[PDB]
C-alpha cells in the first residue's frame, strides 16, 4: 500500500549518460540498500514515442527473479520524470572487459555463455524471448557473475484456425521464436572468443548479406569443440540449431566453465 | 491524451531485508 | 462529464458472441447516438493472459480516423467488465455476406480490394502493420462500405527503422533483420489472399490439414478456376510472392488496371 | 490489472464535430 517517492533515496554519484536520461548510484535512506536509479525524462519519451517500449521492458523486467538477470525492483514517477529501480551491478560491462582484454579465455567464454543459457532458459519458462543481445547490455555483479540488463527488443510470447491467411514469413520465423535467441548466444560464443562478431564488415551492406549467406570464417585458435557449437548455433533455418539444454550439456562448456 | 505512465509493475515501497 | 459510465447507455439487442462476452446495441442517452457497446469480462481475460494483448487492441485502434476503419471511441470498465465503444455496422461481416452470395462478382471485389488498400495504406501512413486480416473482422457500414475492425495482431511499426536497426546488426539473426524489413509488405499478402477468397468463395491455399495448407502457403502452391479473368490473375498473382520485397505497394494496387476498371 | 490504456476514456458530445 505504501508507494515509492523521490525522498526515499540518498541521490549519490552518475553510472552513466543513457538515451532519455541517466542512471544513478543511491541508497534507499531506510533500509540502507545500494542500488541504481535510472532516470527518464517524460517530455523526452513523448517527443521520440517510445513510452511503449519503455511500459513493456519494464513490465517484462520487473517480473523476472533470476540470479544472471538485472533486478529491478520497481517504478515511480513525479510531474517530468520516471524513475526505474534497479539492482546495481558494480564491475562494468562485459563489452568494458572485452575491449581490456581484446578476447576471452576458453574458461571465461564456456563460463559466461553458461549464465547467459541460463538465465534465456528462465526468460523461456516465463513465454518471454530476449531476441537482442549485445555485450553492451551484458553487466558484471560484484563477483564478476553475469546479469542481462536490457529489454527493449523483448516480447511475451503467446495461434492459429488463421494460417490460411498468413504469409510464409509469418508462419515461419514465428512459432520459431526460442531459437532467436540461440543465434545470439552463437554471436557472443564467438565474438567473446575471437575479439568481434562474425559477420563485422566495413559497409552494414557486406554485413547484412553475411548474415543472411552465414558466411564466416573461425580464426586457426578457435578449437574444434568450440566451432562445433558455435556453427549449430548459427544455422540458417532456426529449426536446426540446438536448444538451451544441449547447449548447457555441450562437452565443451563442461570442459571448461569455472562453474556450472 | 498524453500518457498516464500505468504500468502492470510493482510500485510499491519494499523493506529491505 | 468527463468519464463514460455504463448509465450513460440504453442498450438494446445482442450483435453477437466473441470470445471473452458479447457485442451490444446501444444508444447514448444525452444525444441518442447509435454504437455498439463492447463487453468484455475481466476474469475470463486474465484467465487468458491477454490483457496487454487488449490493450494493444484498444490503443492502436482508438487512434485510426478513416472511413473505412472501425472507429473505437473510448473505452471503460468496472469491476468485472471491460467496456468498448465502437462505431455500429449495420449491414453485417464481410463473412456472412459472403457465404451467402457464395462468391462475389468483380466489382464486389475490386470495391472492397480499394476500399482495404485505402484503409491500410492509412495504417501504414501513420505507422501501424494490421496482421491477421479474414473476412470475419470485416464489417460492413450502411452504404456498404468495408469496415477493418480487428487489430488483434495489429502493431506499431519501431520508428526510425533504418537507424534503429543497423548498429545492432551484427547480433540479429536472418528471421529477424527480415523481419523489420519488410513487415510492412505482410498486408500484402492479406489482400492478395482475400482478393482471392472473394473471386472464389475460398481461400488458395484451403486443405484438409494445417500441415499441407502450410506446405502449400510456403510453397505458394495455388491455381485459379476457369473463370477468373486475366486481370485478377495478374493482380494475385503479384500479391502472393513468396519474398516479400517483390509484393507490390499499396500504390500500384490502386492504380492497377483490373482495379480501377471494376472499382465503383 | 489496472485497465488503464493510453486510449481516450472521456465523454463525447456526439451531435458535436
Ligand atoms: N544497474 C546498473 N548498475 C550499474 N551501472 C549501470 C546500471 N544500469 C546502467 N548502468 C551504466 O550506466 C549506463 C546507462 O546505460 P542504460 O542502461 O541507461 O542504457 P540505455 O538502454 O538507456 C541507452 P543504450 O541502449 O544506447 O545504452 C550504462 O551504459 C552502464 O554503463
Ligand atoms: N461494431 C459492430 N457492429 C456490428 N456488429 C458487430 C460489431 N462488433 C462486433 N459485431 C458482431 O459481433 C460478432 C462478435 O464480435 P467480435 O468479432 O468483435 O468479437 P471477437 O473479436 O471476440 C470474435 P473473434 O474471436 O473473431 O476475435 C462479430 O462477428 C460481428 O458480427
Amino acid at each position: 500500500k505504501r508507494q515509492w517517492a523521490l525522498e526515499d533515496f540518498e541521490i549519490g554519484r552518475p553510472l552513466g549518460k543513457g538515451k532519455f536520461g541517466n542512471v544513478y548510484l543511491a541508497r534507499e535512506k531506510q533500509s540502507k540498500f545500494i542500488l541504481a536509479l535510472k532516470v527518464l525524462f517524460k517530455a523526452q519519451l513523448e517527443k521520440a514515442g517510445v513510452e511503449h517500449q519503455l511500459r513493456r521492458e519494464v513490465e517484462i523486467q520487473s517480473h523476472l527473479r533470476h540470479p544472471n538477470i538485472l533486478r529491478l525492483y520497481g517504478y515511480f514517477h513525479d510531474a517530468t520524470r520516471v524513475y526505474l529501480i534497479l539492482e546495481y551491478a558494480p564491475l562494468g560491462t562485459v563489452y568494458r572487459e572485452l575491449q581490456k582484454l581484446s578476447k576471452f579465455d576458453e574458461q571465461r567464454t564456456a563460463t559466461y555463455i553458461t549464465e547467459l543459457a541460463n538465465a534465456l532458459s528462465y526468460c523461456h519458462s516465463k513465454r518471454v524471448i530476449h531476441r537482442d543481445i549485445k555485450p553492451e547490455n551484458l553487466l558484471l555483479g560484484s563477483a564478476g557473475e553475469l546479469k542481462i540488463a536490457d529489454f527493449g527488443w523483448s516480447v511475451h510470447a503467446p495461434l492459429c484456425g488463421t494460417l490460411d491467411y498468413l504469409p510464409p514469413e509469418m508462419i515461419e520465423g514465428r512459432m520459431h521464436d526460442e531459437k532467436v535467441d540461440l543465434w545470439s548466444l552463437g554471436v557472443l560464443c564467438y565474438e567473446f572468443l575471437v575479439g568481434k562478431p562474425p559477420f563485422e564488415a566495413n559497409t552494414y551492406q557486406e554485413t547484412y548479406k553475411r548474415i543472411s549467406r552465414v558466411e564466416f570464417t573461425f580464426p586457426d585458435f578457435v578449437t574444434e569443440g568450440a566451432r562445433d557449437l558455435i556453427s549449430r548455433l548459427l544455422k540458417h533455418n532456426p529449426s536446426q540449431r540446438p536448444m538451451l539444454r544441449e547447449v548447457l550439456e555441450h562437452p565443451w562448456i563442461t570442459a571448461n566453465s569455472s562453474k556450472p | 491524451v498524453k500518457s498516464s505512465y500505468s504500468y502492470d509493475a510493482p510500485s510499491d515501497f519494499i523493506n529491505f531485508s
